[PDB]
């Protein structure tokens, strides 16, 4: 049966407000199953 | 209505210095409103969704941040999305924000979902920016067309019978989910009642049961109300938005409720990250944080 659980913390995607949306400063973590 | 062309034009600024406008034709925006409205009415007012999906909180017209969120989470249809409302007001580009979201709803109607926030209401967005933006860039008739569309948005979602999602929070009136289903659209947001509370209420650690909400609308609710609600409905989590939280997400009541707010550095006034909650096929929930340097 499916039940809510919480995954490990993921490092943030870091961005500069003055930079284009397609060039993040640091890639954040992405979840995997 | 050329949806692919509209999406391409909205996304052309992903590589631009932030702040550039996209000016669609007025008839195209009217078309987005009319077609999305038909889709919203064709789907339930209480959405029944399946994971995997990514859930986002307030955007408030911070269009470039929306583009950054999609860059991180995956642009539709790479990931399924549920947004919890508040697309307009406060930020500088409500129009681009809502146009992209409505365009994705039309393009991916079974994989992309938008709930109603308290700002998707004429009496609110008249004063907090959206009316002014519409009047300046287009006209008041367009604002009225958006209102007709917003009046048809769904107001809550349940994911895999376990996560209850809405913009604001719980209502003392909410005893049965059928009460949400019976709400007819189009509708404005009334000044009190079940629909109002779903868009407006807030959790509060100091409240016993239901209490005053100093927004001057709706209620606050305590941890015990959350626990009782989850147990009654065999749910595991409430996921809601509506309040700025420093880390982009914040738990309440021993992880029984989470608040998501997805507009980083809100209004240039707050010190917050944005977050979305990624829910995998097993209902394992992770937080993807978009953080300003
Ligand atoms: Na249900």
């Amino acid at each position: 049966r499916k039940r809510v659980t919480f995954g490990e913390d993921l490092s943030p995607e870091v961005f500069d407000e003055s930079l284009p949306a397609n060039t993040p400063l640091r890639k954040g973590g992405t979840p995997v199953c | 209505l050329n949806i692919d062309s509209i999406i391409q034009r909205l996304l052309e600024v992903r590589g631009s210095k932030p702040g550039k406008n996209v000016q669609l034709q007025e008839n195209e925006i009217r078309g987005l409103c009319l077609k999305s409205r038909e889709i919203f009415l064709s789907q339930p007012i209480l959405l029944e969704l399946e994971a995997p999906l990514k859930i986002c909180g307030d955007i408030h017209g911070q269009y470039y941040d929306l583009l950054r969120l999609f860059e991180y989470g995956g642009f539709p249809p790479e990931s399924n999305y549920l947004f919890l409302g508040d697309y307009v007001d406060r930020g500088k580009q409500s129009l681009e924000t809502i146009c992209l979201l409505l365009a994705y709803k039309i393009k991916y109607p079974e994989n992309f979902f938008l709930l109603r926030g308290n700002h998707e209401c004429a009496s609110i967005n008249r004063i907090y920016g959206f009316y002014d933006e519409c009047k300046r860039r287009y006209n008041i008739k367009l604002w009225k067309t958006f209102t007709d569309c917003f009046n048809c948005l769904p107001i809550a979602a349940i994911v895999d019978e376990k996560i209850f999602c809405c913009h604001g929070g719980l209502s003392p009136d909410l005893q049965s989910m059928e009460q949400i289903r019976r709400i007819m659209r189009p509708t404005d947001v009334p000044d009190q009642g079940l629909l109002c509370d779903l868009l407006w209420s807030d959790p509060d650690k100091d409240v016993l049961g239901w209490g005053e909400n100093d927004r001057g609308v709706s209620f606050t609710f305590g941890a015990e109300v959350v626990a009782k609600f989850l147990h009654k409905h065999d749910l595991d989590l409430i996921c809601r938005a509506h309040q700025v939280v420093e880390d982009g997400y914040e738990f309440f009541a021993k992880r029984q409720l989470v608040t998501l707010f997805s507009a980083p550095n809100y209004c240039g006034e707050f010190d917050n990250a944005g977050a979305m909650m990624s829910v995998d096929e097993t209902l394992m929930c992770s937080f993807q944080i978009l953080k300003p340097a």
